[PDB]
């Protein structure tokens, strides 16, 4: 399985097993078991468009965090107090989804990041994929081990 | 939801949108004071209304929420310092009248124009030639005439609308359970139920004033030279038993005496340390010296600067015709996004304005983790403060020879140490006295002892009493002498020039005692410790996160500003001063006046 989004710098600190923080606490939770292999890197010339690039959200607001390879998308209006919402923003009622305004003239830390994440799984399956082999050119008419 | 749910989970949407909105505000900003053109003043105009109704909006919604029922500190503060109505609680129309005559006073204090009565058709503003007319001319007619002058145009105008702007602003500030306006400032430094680290509201009189009593044993040996120094240059005009006429400090007001360093220095012959030629001999650049700077910073155990801030900043004035007000100034637009906008040239004093600014800047890399309303210094001291440290300790003659600069053969000898201590002395410990007075006037005025036909005469015996200067021309109740001064009529507080002057030394002391300096603290310095920058960055990460009496504590050792460290720091100019007034008469006598004779 192989996982990609994008996120603040100071952030990627909490793509790994056992973490908290807006980000990894319900965006996106890896498990306590992780076999997988992370990657990420800096794409500021790539996806930072100066006066504000309003695309990438994050969501902020949730019941409680997240499971293991979860997902959640909804856009239900969060409800903190004690009146219900009806669906309207203002005092108690909060829109749970934000966006990162990113911009080239950030520091480190704050420019977007790019996360990859590749994750295996061996259920019962004996021959989905091997990896790669070496190379050489096989001799002949020599006693070798083959 | 438990009754603070939503002040923690308001306060997070609040940070966010926040942290971003000024953002964007602060950029615009940036940008017109580096390009000067027409359009960007439009461009940043409507950038910061959005930014300040966002805020008031935020600010009136935050009030939902009790203040007695949250029990975390943190948020607390946070809500306490959003939750202030500030203005716009009083009448409406009484709200434009308040920002008609705070304008009015402003603009009346801009554009002040003063004539000659030889020449009244061209003549002079106050800001080119006013400021070098007082403080470079020698003639006593001609200094007198720019003195009464600025205060006989300038002063009349100013009085019948700061009558008004004293009641309103009373009436302001007493409709959030305070009894004057003077409270509403002192307010700053007040700390309350951290079970010890309280700081009333009250005791910064208390301390002010029992600090200003240590003082004057060097004050009035000062006093004493400068007089007996004056005497030379106007024969027969002073008396040895009075004061001085305030059209001979140096200045308009009589804030900073540095420029009598003409008239009296120690050792007319044996200039002080200065690397001006050496500079360019070795064809040094504006990036030159702003890596000495960086090397400096980063030789006592701070990080580096951030690899952002030498594309962005704008180091030397742009070449072509680019007008961007050069005045230096350390931008902290937020996001780790930090910029120094000034116009260096290539002079030791740049050299020290380098580093008093990229101390701000390591000030706000600290503390750039805290929640986006605890941005700030602990006070409205401690910033100025933590910067002058390292101008202080970056012009010793050590920190100097060691860079390549200074000839290695040079020997400092205790004739330069003395002329350099004035030279400090006459701007450091010169100022306070002025300071004190002033601030302690403007609080018996808003508490309202002082009745409103008596204003100038009180004014004026508290110059006479306390800093030692006296007016040269009488005065009467259609004058008002303090509306002369920037930070007077433009509603600035003048209280934090006076505890910067004590927490520099503080400062000073408690960082380079752990550096294991063993001389006098004027040759201190702070370069290849890493104890010194330790001490120092567990209280720049702080920011108001805590109590300032924290933050100093966890420096020095005290809870409070002490003068001892001041003292210290200029025992040996005491030591020379007890010698050179072996036969003058100390102190002043508050009897003599420069026209009853
Ligand atoms: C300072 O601001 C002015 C006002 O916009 C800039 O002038 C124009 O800026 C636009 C912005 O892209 C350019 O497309 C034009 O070519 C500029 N014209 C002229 C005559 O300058 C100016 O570029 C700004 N200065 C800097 C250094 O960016
Ligand atoms: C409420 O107060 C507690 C301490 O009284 C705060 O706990 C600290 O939280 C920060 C991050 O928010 C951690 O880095 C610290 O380690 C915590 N301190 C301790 C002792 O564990 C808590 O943050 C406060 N609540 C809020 C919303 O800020
Ligand atoms: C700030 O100003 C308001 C008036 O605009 C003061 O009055 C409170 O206003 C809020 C909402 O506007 C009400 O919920 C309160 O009942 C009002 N009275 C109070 C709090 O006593 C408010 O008092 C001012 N703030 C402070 C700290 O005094
Ligand atoms: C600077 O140091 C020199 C030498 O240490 C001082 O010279 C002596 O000063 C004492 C002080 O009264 C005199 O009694 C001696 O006669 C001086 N030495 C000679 C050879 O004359 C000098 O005084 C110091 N500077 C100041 C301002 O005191
Ligand atoms: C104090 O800091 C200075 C600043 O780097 C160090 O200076 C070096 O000193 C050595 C020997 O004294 C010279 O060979 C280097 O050329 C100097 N470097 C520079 C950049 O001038 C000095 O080493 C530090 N003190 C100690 C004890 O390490
Ligand atoms: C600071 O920058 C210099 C570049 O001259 C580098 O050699 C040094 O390792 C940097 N130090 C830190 C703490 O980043």
């Amino acid at each position: 399985y192989a996982d990609s989004f994008v996120i603040r710098g100071n952030e990627v600190r909490q793509i790994a097993p056992g973490q908290t923080g807006n980000i990894a606490d319900y965006n996106y939770k890896l498990p306590d078991d992780f076999t997988g292999c992370v990657i990420a890197w800096n794409s500021n010339k790539l996806d930072s468009k100066v006066s504000g690039n309003y695309n990438y959200l994050y969501r902020l607001f949730r019941k409680s965090n997240l499971k293991p390879f979860e997902r959640d998308i909804s856009t239900e209006i969060y409800q903190a107090g004690n009146k219900p919402c009806n669906g309207v923003a203002g005092f108690n009622c909060y829109f749970p989804l934000r966006s990162y305004g990113f911009r080239p003239t950030y520091g480190v830390g704050h420019q977007p990041y790019r996360v990859v994440v590749l994750s295996f799984e061996l259920l019962h399956a004996p021959a989905t994929v091997c990896g790669p082999k070496k190379s050489t050119n096989l001799v002949k008419n020599k006693c070798v081990n083959f | 939801s438990t009754i603070e749910e939503q002040a923690k989970t308001f306060l997070d949407k609040f940070n966010h949108e926040a942290e971003d909105l000024f953002y964007q505000s602060s950029l615009a900003s940036w940008n017109y004071n580096t390009n000067i053109t027409e359009e960007n003043v439009q461009n940043m105009n409507n950038a910061g209304d959005k930014w300040s109704a966002f805020l008031k909006e935020q600010s009136t919604l935050a009030q939902m929420y009790p203040l007695q029922e949250i029990q975390n500190l943190t948020v607390k503060l946070q809500l306490q310092a959003l939750q202030q109505n500030g203005s716009s609680v009083l009448s409406e129309d009484k709200s434009k009248r308040l920002n008609t005559i705070l304008n009015t006073m402003s603009t009346i204090y801009s554009t002040g124009k003063v004539c000659n009565p030889d020449n009244p058709q061209e003549c002079l503003l106050l800001e080119p030639g006013l400021n070098e007319i007082m403080a470079n001319s020698l003639d006593y007619n001609e200094r007198l005439w720019a003195w009464e002058s600025w205060r006989s145009e300038v002063g009349k105008q100013l009085r019948p609308l700061y009558e008004e702007y004293v009641v309103l602003k009373n009436e302001m500030a007493r409709a959030n359970h305070y009894e004057d306006y003077g409270d509403y400032w002192r307010g700053d430094y007040e700390v309350n139920g951290v079970d010890g680290y309280d700081y009333s509201r009250g005791q910064l009189i208390e301390d002010v004033e029992h600090t200003f009593e240590e003082i004057k044993p060097l004050y009035e040996h000062l006093h004493a030279y400068v007089r007996a120094k004056l005497m030379n240059a106007y024969p027969s005009y002073i008396s040895p038993i009075g004061c001085l006429p305030a059209h001979l400090l140096g200045d308009m007001w009589g804030r900073f005496w540095t420029n009598l360093y003409s008239l009296t220095v120690p050792f007319g012959q044996k200039p002080n340390i200065d690397v001006t030629d050496a500079m360019v001999d070795q064809a040094w650049d504006a990036q030159r010296i702003f890596k000495e700077a960086e090397k400096f910073f980063v030789s006592v155990g701070l990080p580096n600067m951030t690899q952002g801030f030498w594309e962005n900043s704008m180091l030397t004035d742009p070449g072509n015709v680019q007008k961007a007000v050069c005045h230096p100034t350390a931008w902290d637009l937020g996001k780790g996004d930090f910029r120094i906008l000034m116009c260096t040239k290539v002079t030791m004093d740049d050299f020290l304005t380098a580093h008093h600014e990229m101390g701000h800047i390591q000030y706000d890399m600290a503390y750039a983790a805290q929640p986006f309303l605890l941005r700030n210094g602990a006070n409205e001291g401690f910033h100025e403060a933590v910067g002058e440290i390292m101008s202080l300790s970056a012009a010793t003659p050590k920190h100097l020879k060691s860079i390549g600069l200074l000839s290695p053969d040079f020997q400092e000898d205790n004739e330069t140490e003395i002329n350099f201590l004035l030279k400090q002395a006459l701007t450091i410990v010169g100022t306070l006295p002025f300071t004190y007075m002033l601030e302690k006037w403007r609080w018996m005025v808003f508490k309202g002892e002082i009745p409103k036909d008596q204003w100038m005469k009180k004014w004026w015996e508290m110059k006479r009493e306390i800093v030692g200067v006296v007016e040269p021309v009488p005065h009467d109740e259609t004058y008002c002498d303090p509306a002369s001064l920037f930070h007077v009529s433009n509603d600035y507080s003048f209280i934090r020039y006076y505890t910067r002057t004590l927490y520099q030394f503080q400062f000073q002391e408690a960082l380079c005692q752990a550096a294991k300096h063993e001389g006098p603290l004027h040759k201190c310095d702070i370069s290849n410790s890493t104890e010194a920058g330790q001490k120092l960055f567990n209280m720049l990460r702080l920011g108001k996160s805590e109590p300032w009496t924290l933050a100093l504590e966890n420096v020095v050792g005290a809870k409070n500003m002490n003068v001892r460290p001041l003292l210290n720091y200029f025992e040996p100019l005491f030591t020379w001063l007890k010698d050179q007034n072996k036969n003058s008469f100390v102190g002043w006598s508050t009897d003599w006046s420069p026209y009853a004779d």
